[PDB]
């Protein structure tokens, strides 16, 4: 009964959908988990123009992860972050 | 995605293509 957040991803487009892997598989190079383990994060820092050390990289997880699973997947990623998106509107 | 999506930009450098 998650559809709120569920619902909002269809709101994604075409180009936004396929790129949201695009991205996700900077992360996952040789993920066999299909996770980001901050350890591959650090490169999402770099992204926007920053270096800080893994362990700063997994608050950014620790903040952002609502699972509480201290790691980011392709979904959590997908759904999760809609619940920024979602933002009571 | 969450913010302006700066990941869409994110790959910067590429190989293979
Ligand atoms: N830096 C936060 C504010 C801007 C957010 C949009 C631009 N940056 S981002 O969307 O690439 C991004 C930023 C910080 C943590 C992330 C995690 Cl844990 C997973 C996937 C992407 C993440
Ligand atoms: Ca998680």
């Amino acid at each position: 009964m998650d559809d709120i957040y569920k619902a909002a991803v269809e709101q994604l487009t075409e180009e936004q959908k396929n790129e949201f892997k695009a991205a996700f598989d900077i992360f996952v190079l040789g993920a066999e988990d299909g996770c980001i383990s901050t350890k591959e994060l650090g490169k999402v820092m770099r992204m926007l123009g920053q270096n800080p050390t893994p362990e700063e990289l997994q608050e950014m997880i620790d903040e952002v992860d609502e699972d509480g699973s201290g790691t980011v997947d392709f979904d959590e990623f997908l759904v999760m972050m809609v619940r920024c998106m979602k933002d009571d509107s | 995605r969450i913010s302006a999506d700066a990941m869409m930009q994110a790959l910067l450098g590429a190989r293979a293509k």
